[PDB]
């Protein structure tokens, strides 16, 4: 039997490395564009593409599994895929034989007749008031603008409006458009033809380096007023090679830009105020669009349509590329459509393929290890907004995250996946989480149909409608599944190889069908059904992702401690009270979420590699439990509750607490009381970086001593409430770097009777630096809180102002960037002849300021 | 058959003979009514210094009699229960309640009886260490009454966290013990408030408390609410069968304060605040729905009449209340829990005028025997108790709004219980 | 009788992706004008053709007719059109000369 | 039983029993359809045009009827909505006034017609 677990092991690593070979060959496969491969290349492809599937999973058995009956199934295996692979070699050798360009489908757009435009002149003029600004803007020195946004949003449109305008009260200028791909000399021969069609005429001939043409460029432009726009900027370096031909400096000259990345657009401009963001047309310019497109004369929606073309208008979100290519489908020249057919395309040609090519090209720019992570996204419904954390602990669990380095943790690798499909303006993103992240994510429709066809055309997804997207005519290897609408009923028979499940119902007939025979399965996905109890969650040996959140789940089988891979544990709004025991014997875990009246078994410290950790119970725990809390060393985020935890062992919690050297977040929930815990002394963690402490009824008294700007370099939110505040507790916070965002309330106002103090800052300039928002609530003083001028970044203040002080200046110019302020009046010291005065008076100097920001008396 | 609605319009002259009515038998003195409400039935001329002495005296009959019945339980019981305990439970209660002491030494003895009674068996020993309970909280509300023990001391006996978290505890579970199966019997259980609960005689005295934070402490006052409404849907009063959003949780109340002093969070919400909103709208719908179930709705009115009451401002939307006009809806359906609860009073206390009912109809030493209201026919009491629910129907139908959409919930039970009343008030009658 | 019926089915797998790279080169094939192709690559491609439908026969006969005798022909066919294919790979590759 | 028909011609409808008329309204992707009404019994119609109306995707449809008045297709019958073609070749078997369901919003497609009726009004061209 020895002979077997060597030929195992050698037949292992040959798998590993065709395993490499294989996605080698896919990846360099999937970047030409369809038009390009032939049919042969594709089949084989795809047939490619099934026997790495099937190797991966003879890889994971051996891993998880290791004996006589596995072992002999496993060279079984072995031995039908190398048959297979040699097959499919032989196959492709027998038929090989080895036996013009097409132009820019955006190229077109640029004849369109101007009268077709429906609502550029605000924007229009809004850029080139961004240009000029001013009498003397022919004297300043040179500037650089940007605009970004996605695709078909009407940049260079816009572009070329103001530069049409403007062009004539300068000496020269061009218009280049850059690619993906670029030639550098190709765009310098570009620039030089442009700005002289005479003298350069022939200079698409000329066969010089790059720098030759460079000195060109420079030469031809001495003394002279120039306009240059640049389109289509899809990386860095491009940029950064052309920036070299504008070295010299020339009062008076402008540079205008468009792109799709925004990286770019911030390398490009100097300051984060000459930057423009396309954002699309409003609802009536929309509708007039859409009319002036099909109705062109009559101008005139009959009634029957109403209600489809506002649903249609919404799907369309605004954007002139979709608007357009849907308003000539339903167009039809002859004869406008009828209405039963205008819902057949509601619920489902060459303007069609254009739009399709236009918009693929931000897909076929990603690397090559985006790509997966992004036809992910096609699991989820249509309109509603996905949680981030969801998404990066399913992205690491289905394996799509690796590193080879030592010292990396995959959830920050996951983090900057998310960041990049952000940057690429392919996600909106929504809300701020509770760890100081986005919190979710939003698609456009139109995008989410192109990712379903292209993740259907390879077996990626299966998704489950009754009406749409029934099971594939001909499959009989589905990988993953996503359950949407529970009417129909699933065979689940010949799905053997499934990965992951998902399901969206909250219907019954959802929990119907049967779990334990998918004995392959890597991530289970219940949020939000009814499910009441899961036996059978053991005997899968396999799994990576648990997720039961808002279920009806009781209690847990006390067989979990087989699963010896599982990455996340989600037990959020479900009904059970005590953890089983066997829980500690999960090694590789890296996340868990609970809530806090759950109780814990006791030898929790074994769990190393826990990142995350929700909501504490610490209620009913003796010391050797807050001691083992000192383990965890690699651990990022933190919750505490200290609900029925006696404040007499605190040294020892922050003693563990400040063993942990990695950490970000941090909360402490306290009832009532004054906060016995986190005492002077203490030596907080260094790269700390949130701190929030959300009681709003517990105080500390007056200040804790190591909040010192040494010891905490780092800090980006804080939210405290004090007993009772003294003047000199705001300087300390003005000592802080960063300091973002800052709360702080005052306990002693409002629980006990005291009154509203002024606070006075002194001895100082550039108290905040970086801080834009602050809310005292509880303090108040607007003029004597920043002299000199400080915080030059705050843009929302809270404060309070007793009436009694109408007799102080309240001037707001000493604050540039302030846009928003919210006040609220003590009245019963002082009567209501006074209270209106003073709020008139407020409310004049709020007028004054010329940003002109919002008040709210209360 | 649906008997008519009696109509009505108040009179001072039956006024006169209804309130010397209310005022002279004993249930209905120590309980004030919704006629108060109305514009001209007063002159009630009552002094309290009787009724407290009668309290004084109900209360040490009552914990003579447990008293009486714990030697005999612990002399044949079922699996010993350590019941001697609960004997000197009751005869350190008896000994604080007899002999007056200094303020300190009752706040101390007070504190460890209610902390040691604080942590299965039996069930009557569960209502045995309940009804300990209560008493000792009767016993300090009437110490307070009797100006031995200051207000200072008296908030900084309640105000302290425990004592909170045990309040709302008795004022539910005694409540249920003693109701339960009388609403029940009687079909109005699935009306019954946490709001109204401190207008029986039985529990006058949480009353009081409540009214001493309004003098001092309205946040606390606010707490207590929060936490007796999620204490009574913890015990199944109110069954939801799934889930209660934002009761049950510690970090809910947080914000609600957060909210209560800086209104303005609600403009500019965080996250917290949002899905709090986006569920007080859910259930606003859920509740504004006529085929949906009744009992959704019900339980949606109960949650959203507590937040309301206790977090003002926070359940209003401006533009949609109007075109919904669900606000005097909302006042509608408290008045018939209000009205409904009175009503069970008054069946009740029918009871009383069977010629063979010894046996108390409210719970367990809710009245001594040594009182033991009799079956006595008085002049009055034949033609007072019909003018009296006449009167209270009259009173109810007026202000009541009348819509089909509305009328399951308000119209319907009134008009089921006016038909019971109606029927069964004649058999008694006779005999 | 287990294990013949798992064969049959294996086989005719592979026949259908063979027919799908058949068909594929065939179509390329057929766009040249017949003024630019050379007499190898015409020959090569008639005989492939033929075996094209072999192939289709062979599959359509399975599907029809699906037992001992049906089973046992369609596996010597199945052996046959698969050394066919075989031997013409091979003979197009001893003769090809790039000049 | 014979589902996925999808064009069926010259159907008998003679000497047939209910149940007959009733399984014609299962035949659902059927796109072309030619009737005879020939012995059929004119006191059944309306479970024949409800199996008509049960079918959604249709293009063509015949109705030939030897001689007399058409008792079938009575008004308040919802024909399915992707009609396209419709004719009655009788030139011998009248219609009374005209069908209800000719206005525009039930047959928004058509491109042909073939009717013969009794008496024609004035009002009857407006509606076409
Ligand atoms: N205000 C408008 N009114 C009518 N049509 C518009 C308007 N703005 C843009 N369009 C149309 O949208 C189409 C695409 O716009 P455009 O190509 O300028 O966007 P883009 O930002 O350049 O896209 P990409 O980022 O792919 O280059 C053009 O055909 C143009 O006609």
């Amino acid at each position: 039997t020895i002979t077997l677990e060597k030929k195992v092991r050698k037949g292992i690593e040959s798998l590993i490395t065709e395993l490499k070979l294989m996605q080698a060959v896919l990846s360099k496969v999937s970047k030409v564009p369809a038009d390009q491969l032939d049919e042969g290349v594709k089949i084989w492809a795809g047939n490619v593409k099934e026997l790495s599937y099937q190797m991966e999973d003879i890889v994971d058995a051996f891993m998880v599994r290791v004996n006589g009956k596995d072992l002999h199934r496993i060279s079984a295996a072995l031995e039908e895929v190398v048959l297979q692979a040699k097959q499919l070699a032989e196959l492709r050798q027998r038929y090989e034989q080895e036996m013009q360009t097409s132009v820019d489908p955006r190229m077109m757009a640029l004849y369109t007749d101007v009268t077709e435009l429906v609502g550029i002149e605000e924007t229009r003029d809004k850029l080139i008031n961004m240009l000029t600004e001013g009498d003397d803007w022919s004297k300043h020195p040179l500037k650089t603008i940007s605009i970004v946004g996605f695709g078909g949003l009407g940049k260079t449109t816009l572009a070329k409006a103001a530069y049409d305008k403007i062009k004539v009260q300068f000496d020269c200028g061009a218009f280049v458009s850059v690619s993906r791909n670029p030639e550098m000399k190709k765009v310098l021969k570009d620039i030089l033809y442009g700005l002289d069609k005479v003298k350069y005429e022939n200079i698409h001939n000329a066969a010089r380096d790059e720098k030759y043409l460079i000195d060109d460029i420079i030469e031809f432009l001495n003394d002279k007023r120039y306009l240059i726009v640049i389109d289509d900027i899809w990386n860095e370096k491009a940029w950064e090679l052309i920036k070299c031909a504008f070295s010299k400096k020339s009062p008076g000259s402008r540079l205008i830009t468009t792109t799709r990345n925004v990286s770019v657009s911030e390398a490009c401009c100097s300051s984060e105020d000459d930057i423009y963001r396309m954002e699309p047309l409003s609802n009536d310019v929309s509708r007039t669009l859409f009319c002036k497109r099909i109705f062109s004369q009559e101008e005139g929606c009959p009634q029957e349509l109403l209600k489809v073309s506002e649903e249609i208008l919404k799907k369309c979100g605004g954007v002139p590329l979709a608007i357009i290519t849907i308003a000539s489908l339903l167009a039809n020249k002859g004869h406008i459509k009828a209405k039963d057919e205008w819902y057949a395309l509601l619920s489902s040609n060459r303007s069609l393929e254009q739009m399709k090519k236009i918009l693929l090209f931000s897909y076929y720019d990603l690397p090559s290890y985006l790509k997966p992570c992004l036809l992910y996204l096609s699991i989820f419904p249509e309109d509603r907004e996905i949680r981030r954390a969801r998404l990066v602990w399913r992205w690491i669990s289905e394996g799509f995250v690796y590193s080879e380095k030592q010292d990396i943790s995959l959830y920050e690798l996951g983090d900057s996946y998310f960041n990049e499909l952000v940057n690429r303006s392919m996600i909106q993103p929504i809300g701020i989480d509770d760890e100081g992240k986005v919190k979710a994510c939003r698609v456009h429709d139109m995008v989410l149909d192109l990712i379903c066809s292209l993740s259907s055309e390879e077996n990626f997804v299966t998704i489950l409608d009754d009406p749409r997207r029934k099971m594939p005519n001909s499959e009989s290897k589905v990988r993953r599944l996503s359950i949407q609408n529970s009417k129909i009923d699933v065979d689940t028979t010949r799905m053997e190889h499934m990965r992951s499940v998902t399901v969206f119902s909250d219907n019954v007939v959802g929990k119907v069908l049967d779990i334990s025979r998918f004995k392959v399965l890597r991530v289970l996905d219940l949020e939000g059904c009814h499910v009441s109890d899961v036996g059978y969650v053991g005997n899968l040996l396999h799994l990576r992702y648990l997720g039961l959140k808002g279920t009806h789940v009781k209690d847990l089988p006390m067989e979990v401690g087989k699963l010896q891979f599982l990455l996340t544990l989600d037990l959020r709004g479900t009904k059970i009270e005590v953890l089983p025991w066997s829980v500690v014997q999960l090694r590789r875990l890296m996340c868990l979420y609970v809530d806090y009246g759950m109780k814990l078994p006791s030898g929790i410290g074994n769990l190393t590699f826990l990142e995350v950790l929700d909501d504490l119970g610490l209620s009913d725990v003796d010391l050797d439990f807050v001691k083992e809390l000192g383990r965890l060393t690699k651990l990022r985020v933190l919750r505490l509750d200290f609900h029925g935890f006696d404040q007499s062992m605190g040294k020892a919690l922050e003693e563990s607490i400040s063993n942990m050297y990695k950490l970000d977040s941090l909360d402490v929930f306290v009832n009532r009381g004054l906060i016995n815990c986190l005492s002077e002394h203490w030596v907080p963690p260094p790269r700390l970086c949130r701190l929030a402490f959300p009681s709003k009824r517990s105080w500390f008294k007056t200040l804790p001593s190591w909040i010192n700007p040494s010891s905490l370099p780092l800090l980006s939110y804080l939210d405290i409430t004090l007993f009772e505040v003294r003047s000199e507790d705001i300087q300390l916070l003005g000592t802080l770097p960063a300091l973002v965002y800052l709360e702080i309330w005052n306990y002693s106002v409002f629980e006990e009777a005291h009154e509203v103090e002024a606070p006075v800052l002194s001895s100082g300039a550039a108290l905040f630096p970086c801080a834009t928002e602050c809310r005292f609530i509880g303090i108040g003083a607007v003029p004597s809180m920043f002299p000199q001028g400080a915080a030059p970044r705050l843009k929302r203040l809270w404060f309070t102002f007793p009436a009694k002080w109408s007799s102080i200046g309240l001037g707001m110019r000493h604050l540039p960037s302030l846009q928003r302020v919210v006040v609220d009046v003590i009245s019963e010291g002082a009567s209501r002849e006074e209270a209106d005065e003073a709020e008139a008076a407020l409310r004049a100097a709020a007028e004054d300021h010329p940003n002109r920001p919002i008040l709210d008396i209360w | 058959v649906n008997f008519p609605f009696p109509k009505k319009m108040i009179t001072e002259s039956n006024s006169k003979d209804i309130r010397e009515y209310l005022a002279s038998t004993f249930p209905f003195e120590q309980q004030s009514t919704i006629l108060d409400s109305v514009k001209s039935i007063a002159k009630v001329q009552i002094d309290d210094r009787k009724a407290f002495d009668l309290q004084l005296k109900f209360r040490q009959e009552n914990l003579a009699e447990l008293k009486d019945q714990i030697i005999l339980s612990l002399g044949a019981n079922n699996g010993n229960q350590n019941w001697q305990k609960l004997l000197d439970y009751t005869n350190k209660l008896d000994e604080l309640s007899n002999t007056k002491i200094s303020p300190e030494e009752f706040i101390e003895e007070i504190q460890k009886v209610l902390y040691k009674v604080k942590l299965s068996t039996s069930k009557l020993y569960s209502q045995f260490n309940l009804s300990i309970q209560d008493f000792a909280l009767q016993i300090i509300h009437s110490k307070y009454k009797s100006n031995q023990i200051s207000q200072n001391d008296l908030l900084k006996l309640i105000t302290e966290d425990e004592m909170l978290k045990i309040l709302a505890k008795t004022k539910v579970l005694t409540y249920k013990m003693k109701y339960f199966d009388s609403a029940s019997k009687m079909g109005i259980n699935k009306y019954i408030s946490t709001e109204m609960m401190d207008l029986d005689w039985q529990f006058s005295h949480y009353k009081t408390f409540n009214d001493a934070l309004k003098k001092n402490k309205a946040s606390d006052s606010s707490y207590l609410g929060w936490l007796t409404h999620g204490y009574s849907i913890k015990y199944g009063l109110s069954p939801n069968n799934e889930r209660s959003m934002f009761f049950q949780d510690g970090r809910k109340y947080a914000e609600l304060y957060a909210f209560s002093k800086s209104p303005h969070r609600k403009i500019i919400p965080g996250e917290h605040l949002k899905d709090l909103l986006a569920k007080i709208n859910k259930s606003k719908g859920i509740f504004l729905d006529q085929n949906a179930l009744l009992d959704k709705r019900i339980y949606a009115f109960h949650e959203l009449n507590t937040l309301e009451t206790h977090f003002p401002g926070i359940t209003s939307s401006f533009t949609d209340d109007l075109k919904s006009n669900y606000r005097k809806k909302m006042e509608s359906v408290s008045l018939t829990c209000q009205v409904l609860q009175e009503i069970g009073n008054i069946h009740r206390f029918i009871e009383s005028k069977v010629p063979y009912h010894s046996s108390t109809e409210y719970g367990l030493f809710s009245i001594p025997k040594i009182f033991s209201i009799p079956i006595d026919y008085k002049h009055g009491e034949k033609e007072n108790l019909v003018s009296y629910v006449d009167f209270l129907y009259s009173t109810a139908h007026e202000r009541i709004l009348q819509d089909n959409s509305i009328n399951q919930l308000c119209l319907d039970p009134l008009q089921e219980s006016l038909n019971r009343i109606k029927s069964n008030i004649p058999v008694f009658f006779n005999l």
